[PDB]
RNA sequence: UCCCCCGUGCCCAUAGCGGCGUGGAACCACCCGUUCCCAUUCCGAACACGGAAGUGAAACGCGCCAGCGCCGAUGGUACUGGGCGGGCGACCGCCUGGGAGAGUAGGUCGGUGCGGGGG
RNA sequence: AGAGCGCAAGGGUAGAAGGGGGCCUGACUGCGAGGCCUGCAAGCCGAGCAGGGGCGAAAGCCGGGCCUAGUGAACCGGUGGU
RNA sequence: UAGCUGGUUCUCCCCGAAAUGACUUUAGGGUCAGCCUCAGGCGCUGACUGGGGCCUGUAGAGCACUGAUAGGGCUAGGGGGCCCACCAGCCUACCAAACCCUGUCAAACUCCGAAGGGUCCCAGGUGGAGCCUGGGAGUGAGGGCGCGAGCGAUAACGUCCGCGUCCGAGCGCGGGAACAACCGAGACCGCCAGCUAAGGCCCCCAAGUCUGGGCUAAGUGGUAAAGGAUGUGGCGCCGCGAAGACAGCCUCACUGGUCGAGUGGCGCCGCGCCGAAAAUGA
C-alpha cells in the first residue's frame, strides 16, 4: 500500500454494489453476511486453499484490504486510536465475490473453497458459473 | 371535484410538528371529529399528508 | 493530536435566487471564485461578490463552455 | 485573441465592428443583447478607390452619414484583432469627422 | 432455442416476480415492447443459449422473432435474474459475442501448469445468417507463460472480430503451490 | 422568395479529432515589396504600410465516411420524502409517491439570428 | 489545462487572474445609495456624486495585490498638524 | 462576605417555557440573542398544503481527475533460459515505471447524481396563526427513543453533534406481569349509560375453550452464535429400473433367484434438534 492516513468507520448499507459475478475461475466463494474482513483472514483463507490442493491451479483474491483499522492501547478517552493492531480490512457486503479457483475439478474446488468458509467470519456459499455473463 | 368528508381517527401524539399543523390547517382539532371541506389541490395535499390518521369519503 | 482545529465558517453562497426582486446594490452571490459570472446589470467586487447594479428581478443563466451568469432584468 | 471584443461588450452598446481584408475593409454598428446590425458601410466591396488608408477615412465618414441619420452616437469602437493604426485608425478618423 | 413470451404493461414488475414470471424487454432500431417470461423456462433455456445462441420468442400475437439476449440484470445478494433484454435481429451485420473452444492440452499445462482462459467468447460483427456456434483455437502450443491474442484466431467465413486485434484471449500461468508458501513465509 | 461567399451574435461537442473530395468569377486567404506609418529582448516570423504577378499547396468555406471523441433512450434496479411490519444484532421486508449511475438499443461529421456582397 | 498565479489548502482562471513591454503612483481626498454576515461590538461587498489626477485614440479602467489567514476594544501616553 | 446549601406561609381562573448560540480568570455564575407571559397597535400575513422558478452536491453510482488495487497482456530499468558477452531478440514456473484488457476501493477523489432541503411568486389556510412597540420573566446539568454520522471495540443505561419525537411539565388514564419517555391516548366536574384504541377474549381477569386450512412434538413456544445431523413436512432438478431395477439373500453391479417397484445423489423453503455450565428457591 501507500495511500493516506487513518479512515473513518462508516456503516455497511445494503448489499447494493457489494456483490459481483464469477469472472476468473470455474467456482467462487461469495459473502452472505456483511463484514470487515481482516487481512489476516484473507491470508489464512487463501493459504487454506493452496495448502489444500498442493501444487494446485490458480487462486483469485477479489477483495483487497484497503481500510485502516484503528484501536486504543487500553486507556481512557481521547485522541484517535493509533490502532492498526489488525491493521487493514476490506468492507464486504452480501453477494460480493471473494475468492475464485480454477485449474481444478469439482472435489478440489468444492473442498478448498469450503475450507475458506470456516476461515471467514461470515456465512458463505459456493458458486459454479451458472451462465450469466454481462 | 365534489367534497371531502374527513375524520381524525388516530391521535397525532408522537407525530411530527408539521403533521400536527396539517390538521390545524384542515380544521381538525378533536379526535373522531367530522369535517367536510371542498376538494382542492391545496386541501387534498394536507389530507394526503395526515392520511394515516384520518379517513376520507366523497360528499 | 495536532488537529482539533478549524476556521470561522464563512456563510457564503447564492444570496438571492432567480425570480426575486432586488434593490440596486443588493448582493446576489458571495462566492469562492467565479462559480457564477456577472452579466446584465450585475457587477462583482474584489472578492467575487456579485451584486445588483439596478433594481429589478434576478434571473440566472447557464452557457456550458462559457459558465453560469446572474442577471437583473429590470422593469422598475 | 478576440479578448478585446469581450471587453467592449460588457461596457455599453453599439459596437463599431471593423473587419478588414488584404484589399478591403468593412464596418457595421451592431446593437448586441439581441445580435442585430444597424448600419453597414462596406468599403472596397462597395465602390471606393485603391488607397487603403485613403479609402478608410472615406468609409468612416460614409458610415457616419447613414448611421447618424438614423440617430446614433455611441462610438463603442470594436478595434478588431487589428492594432489601432493606419487603416483601422483612418476608418475611425473618418467617423471622428462625420 | 424457442421460448414462450407474453406482453407486459402497467403490471407491477415486483408483483410479476412473485408469480414466477420475470419481466423483460425486446427491442431493435425499429421497435420495443414490454414483456416477461416464465422464470424456470427462461432459466432452462438461457442455461444453454445465454447470449451466444439465437432465441425465438413466441408471442401470443402468433409472432415469432429472432431475438438475442442483450443483457440480464441480476439481483445482488444471492445471484438471480431480475430482468432480461432481447435484441430482435433483422438481417444487417449485428455484432455479438461468440463462444470459444480451447482444444488440446497446452505444453505448459501438461508439464505442470494451468490455463487461465481469459475470454470465454469473443465479440464479433457478423450477419444474422452466420451464427458460428463457436470458434476453434489450437491452445496446444502454449508453454507456461505463453499467451494467445485475438490476432491469432481461426476466423470463420463471413465473420470478423470487432474487439481489439491485440487483445488477449487466454494464457498459461504458474500453479499455486505449498513450496511457494515456504518462500513467501521468508519474506 | 433560392444558392454561394464575407463580417457578426446566439445554442455551447449531435458543433470535435481524423480521413477523402471539392471551391478561386466573386469573396478570403496565401502572396509581392520594405520607400512612407508601425514593428522584432533577433528576424517584415508577428504587428504595419504600398500593392501588381502567382496559387488554392497552407489556412478557410462547402460536402461525404461513425475509427476515436461526443450525445443516448425504453425497460429494470439502486437510493429515497411519507406510512408500516420483522430480528440479538451487523440488519431485513411491505405499502405509497419520486427515481438515478452504469449498461443495452440507438443518434451525431451540426443548427440558427442579423447585416453586407455576388448569381 | 494535469503549469502558473509570493507562501496552507480550497474555489477560481489561458475568451487570464498566468508571462513580457510602454507610460505611470487611484497602496488618492471628501463621501457613500443599497446590502452580505450578525446577540453586542466587529467584519465584508459596493454602484454613484464632488475634487484633483494616471494609462488609453476611445468605449473605459484605477479608492493596492485572483480571492478567503498575515491580527488587538477601551484605557494611558509619544509624535506631527489644526 | 457567601457566584454555595437550606427555607419562603391563603384560594380559584387563563396562558405556559428552557436545559440552545455568542462572549465571559467563563465552565453548577453571569450579559445579549432564542423560547413563555401581559398591554397597545397592524390585519391575512402565520404554520401546513398546491403550482411555478432558481440554489445544492448527500444517498446511490462511477473511475473522467486525486490516490488506492488483484490477475493478465505489453514493455524502460533488475536477473537470464539457448548462454553472449567488449552484443542479442521471440522468451524464462524472476523484481517492476509507463500503457492496455479483465476486476475493484476512497470522509478529506467526482464524468455523474436522486429522494429531499432552502428561498421567492401566485393560491388555499381566522389560527392561543402572524408582525410591530413596550412591561414581567424563567431557562442556559437535560434525558430516553427512532434516524443520519464522529469517537469507541459495527462495547456500554457510553460519549459527541444533526433531524424528529416523547419524558421533563402528562410518575394523570388503558396495554406492556411489575417499569419517566415502548404501544393507545392529551384527564373542567358529575353518571350503577353507549362506542372504540392499544392489547386481548382457558382460569387467576372483562371478552370465542369461535369457524375454515396448514405447521410444530421441542415445553420448541418461554427469548444466543459459528457450525453439525436418515428430525419433519413442502418444492425442484439430475442419475438407475418391470430389457426386473434398490436392499439383503457374503454382497454392492447384475441375470435365473425374489420381495419384484420403486431407488440413489443434490439443491431450495417452513417449523423444530444439537451446539447450551453459576452461584439464597424455583
Ligand atoms: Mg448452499
Ligand atoms: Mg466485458
Ligand atoms: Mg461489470
Ligand atoms: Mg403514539
Ligand atoms: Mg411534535
Ligand atoms: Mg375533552
Ligand atoms: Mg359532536
Ligand atoms: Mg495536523
Ligand atoms: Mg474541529
Ligand atoms: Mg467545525
Ligand atoms: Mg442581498
Ligand atoms: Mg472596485
Ligand atoms: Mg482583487
Ligand atoms: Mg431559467
Ligand atoms: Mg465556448
Ligand atoms: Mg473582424
Ligand atoms: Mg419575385
Ligand atoms: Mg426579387
Ligand atoms: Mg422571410
Ligand atoms: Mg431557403
Ligand atoms: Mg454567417
Ligand atoms: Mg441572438
Ligand atoms: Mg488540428
Ligand atoms: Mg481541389
Ligand atoms: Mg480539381
Ligand atoms: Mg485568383
Ligand atoms: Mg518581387
Ligand atoms: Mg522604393
Ligand atoms: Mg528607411
Ligand atoms: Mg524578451
Ligand atoms: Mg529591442
Ligand atoms: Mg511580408
Ligand atoms: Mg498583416
Ligand atoms: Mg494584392
Ligand atoms: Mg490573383
Ligand atoms: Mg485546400
Ligand atoms: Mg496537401
Ligand atoms: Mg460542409
Ligand atoms: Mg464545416
Ligand atoms: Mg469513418
Ligand atoms: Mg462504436
Ligand atoms: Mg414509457
Ligand atoms: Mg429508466
Ligand atoms: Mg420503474
Ligand atoms: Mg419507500
Ligand atoms: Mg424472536
Ligand atoms: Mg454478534
Ligand atoms: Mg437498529
Ligand atoms: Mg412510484
Ligand atoms: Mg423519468
Ligand atoms: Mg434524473
Ligand atoms: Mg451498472
Ligand atoms: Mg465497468
Ligand atoms: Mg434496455
Ligand atoms: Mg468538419
Ligand atoms: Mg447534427
Ligand atoms: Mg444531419
Ligand atoms: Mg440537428
Ligand atoms: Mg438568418
Ligand atoms: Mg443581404
Ligand atoms: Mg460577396
Ligand atoms: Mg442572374
Ligand atoms: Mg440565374
Ligand atoms: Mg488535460
Ligand atoms: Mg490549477
Ligand atoms: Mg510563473
Ligand atoms: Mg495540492
Ligand atoms: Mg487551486
Ligand atoms: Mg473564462
Ligand atoms: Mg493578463
Ligand atoms: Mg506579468
Ligand atoms: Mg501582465
Ligand atoms: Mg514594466
Ligand atoms: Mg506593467
Ligand atoms: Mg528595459
Ligand atoms: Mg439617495
Ligand atoms: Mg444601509
Ligand atoms: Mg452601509
Ligand atoms: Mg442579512
Ligand atoms: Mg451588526
Ligand atoms: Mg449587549
Ligand atoms: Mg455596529
Ligand atoms: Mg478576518
Ligand atoms: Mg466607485
Ligand atoms: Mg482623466
Ligand atoms: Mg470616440
Ligand atoms: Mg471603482
Ligand atoms: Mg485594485
Ligand atoms: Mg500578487
Ligand atoms: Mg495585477
Ligand atoms: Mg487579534
Ligand atoms: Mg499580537
Ligand atoms: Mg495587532
Ligand atoms: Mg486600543
Ligand atoms: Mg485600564
Ligand atoms: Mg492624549
Ligand atoms: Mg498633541
Ligand atoms: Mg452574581
Ligand atoms: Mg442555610
Ligand atoms: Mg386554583
Ligand atoms: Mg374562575
Ligand atoms: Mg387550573
Ligand atoms: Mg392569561
Ligand atoms: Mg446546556
Ligand atoms: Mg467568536
Ligand atoms: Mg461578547
Ligand atoms: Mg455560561
Ligand atoms: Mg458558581
Ligand atoms: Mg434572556
Ligand atoms: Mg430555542
Ligand atoms: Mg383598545
Ligand atoms: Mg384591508
Ligand atoms: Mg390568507
Ligand atoms: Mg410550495
Ligand atoms: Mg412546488
Ligand atoms: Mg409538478
Ligand atoms: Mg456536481
Ligand atoms: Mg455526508
Ligand atoms: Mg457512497
Ligand atoms: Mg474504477
Ligand atoms: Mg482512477
Ligand atoms: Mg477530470
Ligand atoms: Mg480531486
Ligand atoms: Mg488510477
Ligand atoms: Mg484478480
Ligand atoms: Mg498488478
Ligand atoms: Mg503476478
Ligand atoms: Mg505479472
Ligand atoms: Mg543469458
Ligand atoms: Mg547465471
Ligand atoms: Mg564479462
Ligand atoms: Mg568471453
Ligand atoms: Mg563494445
Ligand atoms: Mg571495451
Ligand atoms: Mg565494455
Ligand atoms: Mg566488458
Ligand atoms: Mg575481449
Ligand atoms: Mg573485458
Ligand atoms: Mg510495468
Ligand atoms: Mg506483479
Ligand atoms: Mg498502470
Ligand atoms: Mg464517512
Ligand atoms: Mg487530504
Ligand atoms: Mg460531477
Ligand atoms: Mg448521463
Ligand atoms: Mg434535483
Ligand atoms: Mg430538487
Ligand atoms: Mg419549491
Ligand atoms: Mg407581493
Ligand atoms: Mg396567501
Ligand atoms: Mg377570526
Ligand atoms: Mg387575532
Ligand atoms: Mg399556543
Ligand atoms: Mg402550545
Ligand atoms: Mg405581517
Ligand atoms: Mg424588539
Ligand atoms: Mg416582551
Ligand atoms: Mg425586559
Ligand atoms: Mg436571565
Ligand atoms: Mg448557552
Ligand atoms: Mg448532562
Ligand atoms: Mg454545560
Ligand atoms: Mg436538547
Ligand atoms: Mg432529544
Ligand atoms: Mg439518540
Ligand atoms: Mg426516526
Ligand atoms: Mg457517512
Ligand atoms: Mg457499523
Ligand atoms: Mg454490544
Ligand atoms: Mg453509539
Ligand atoms: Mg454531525
Ligand atoms: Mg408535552
Ligand atoms: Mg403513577
Ligand atoms: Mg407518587
Ligand atoms: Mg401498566
Ligand atoms: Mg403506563
Ligand atoms: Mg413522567
Ligand atoms: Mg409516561
Ligand atoms: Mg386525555
Ligand atoms: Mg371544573
Ligand atoms: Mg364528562
Ligand atoms: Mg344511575
Ligand atoms: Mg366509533
Ligand atoms: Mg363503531
Ligand atoms: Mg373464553
Ligand atoms: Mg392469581
Ligand atoms: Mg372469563
Ligand atoms: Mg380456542
Ligand atoms: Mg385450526
Ligand atoms: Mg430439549
Ligand atoms: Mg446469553
Ligand atoms: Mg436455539
Ligand atoms: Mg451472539
Ligand atoms: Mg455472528
Ligand atoms: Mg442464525
Ligand atoms: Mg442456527
Ligand atoms: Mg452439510
Ligand atoms: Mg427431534
Ligand atoms: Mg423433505
Ligand atoms: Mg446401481
Ligand atoms: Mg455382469
Ligand atoms: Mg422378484
Ligand atoms: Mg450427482
Ligand atoms: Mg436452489
Ligand atoms: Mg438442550
Ligand atoms: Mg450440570
Ligand atoms: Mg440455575
Amino acid at each position: 500500500r501507500m495511500k493516506y492516513r487513518k479512515q473513518q468507520r462508516g456503516r455497511l448499507k445494503g448489499a447494493t454494489k457489494g456483490g459481483d459475478y464469477v469472472a476468473f475461475g470455474d467456482f467462487g466463494l461469495v459473502a452472505l453476511e456483511p463484514a470487515w474482513i481482516t487481512a489476516q483472514q484473507i491470508e489464512a483463507a487463501r493459504v487454506a486453499m493452496v495448502r489444500h490442493f498442493r501444487r494446485g491451479g490458480k487462486i483469485f483474491i477479489r477483495i483487497f484490504p484497503d481500510k485502516p483499522y484503528t484501536k486504543k492501547p487500553l486507556e481512557v478517552r481521547m485522541g484517535k486510536g493509533k490502532g492498526n493492531v489488525e491493521g487493514y480490512v476490506a468492507v464486504v457486503k452480501p453477494g460480493r465475490v471473494m475468492f475464485e479457483v480454477a485449474g481444478v475439478t469439482e472435489e478440489q474446488a468444492m473442498e478448498a473453497l469450503r475450507i475458506a468458509g470456516h476461515k471467514l467470519p461470515i456465512k458463505t456459499k459456493i458458486v459454479r458459473r451458472d451462465a450469466y455473463d454481462e | 371535484m365534489p367534497r371531502l368528508k374527513v375524520k381524525l381517527v388516530k391521535s397525532p401524539i408522537g407525530y411530527p410538528k408539521d403533521q400536527k399543523a396539517a390538521l390545524k390547517a384542515l380544521g381538525l382539532r378533536r379526535l373522531q371529529q367530522e369535517r367536510v371541506l371542498e376538494d382542492t389541490p391545496a386541501i387534498r395535499g394536507n389530507v394526503e399528508k395526515v392520511a394515516h390518521l384520518v379517513r376520507v369519503e366523497v360528499v | 493530536t495536532k488537529n482539533g482545529r478549524d476556521s470561522q465558517a464563512k456563510r457564503l453562497g447564492v444570496k438571492r435566487y432567480e425570480g426575486q426582486v432586488v434593490r440596486a446594490g443588493n448582493i446576489l452571490v458571495r462566492q469562492r471564485g467565479t462559480r457564477f459570472k456577472p452579466g446584465k446589470n450585475v457587477g462583482m467586487g474584489r472578492d467575487f461578490t456579485l451584486f445588483a447594479l439596478v433594481d429589478g428581478v434576478v434571473e440566472f443563466q447557464d452557457r456550458g463552455r462559457l459558465g453560469r451568469y446572474v442577471h437583473v432584468r429590470p422593469l422598475a | 485573441k478576440f479578448r478585446v471584443r469581450n471587453r467592449i461588450k460588457r461596457t455599453g452598446r453599439l459596437r463599431l465592428s471593423v473587419f478588414r481584408s488584404l484589399k478591403h475593409i468593412y464596418a457595421q454598428i451592431i446593437d448586441d443583447e439581441k445580435g442585430v446590425t444597424l448600419v453597414s458601410a462596406s468599403s472596397l466591396a462597395l465602390k471606393l478607390k485603391g488607397n487603403k488608408t485613403e479609402v478608410a477615412r472615406q468609409v468612416g465618414r460614409a458610415l457616419a452619414e447613414k448611421a447618424l441619420a438614423l440617430g446614433i452616437k455611441q462610438v463603442a469602437f470594436d478595434r478588431g484583432p487589428y492594432k489601432y493604426h493606419g487603416r483601422v485608425k483612418a476608418l475611425a478618423e473618418g467617423a471622428r469627422e462625420g | 432455442y424457442r421460448l414462450k413470451a407474453y406482453y407486459r404493461e402497467g403490471e407491477k414488475p415486483s408483483a410479476l416476480r412473485r408469480a414466477g414470471k420475470l419481466p423483460g424487454v425486446m427491442y431493435n432500431r425499429h421497435l420495443n415492447r414490454k414483456v416477461y417470461v416464465d422464470l424456470v423456462e427462461f432459466d432452462k433455456v438461457f442455461r444453454q443459449a445465454s447470449i451466444h445462441h439465437v432465441i425465438v420468442l413466441e408471442l401470443p400475437d402468433g409472432q415469432s422473432l429472432p431475438t438475442l439476449v442483450r443483457q440480464v440484470n441480476l439481483d445482488k445478494r444471492r445471484r438471480r435474474p431480475e430482468h432480461v433484454d432481447f435484441f430482435v435481429l433483422s438481417d444487417e451485420p449485428v455484432e455479438m459475442y461468440v463462444p470459444l473452444r480451447f482444444v488440446g492440452t497446452p505444453a505448459g499445462v501438461r508439464a505442470g501448469g494451468v490455463l487461465q482462459e481469459i475470454h470465454r467468447d469473443i465479440l464479433v460483427k457478423v450477419s444474422p445468417r452466420n451464427i458460428p456456434e463457436f470458434i476453434e483455437v489450437d491452445v496446444s502450443g502454449l508453454e507456461i507463460g505463453d499467451s494467445l491474442h485475438a490476432s491469432d484466431l481461426k476466423l470463420p467465413p463471413g465473420v470478423e472480430l470487432a474487439v481489439s486485434p491485440e487483445e488477449t484471449i487466454a494464457a498459461v500461468v504458474p500453479p499455486e503451490d505449498v513450496e511457494k508458501l515456504a518462500e513467501e513465509a521468508a519474506a
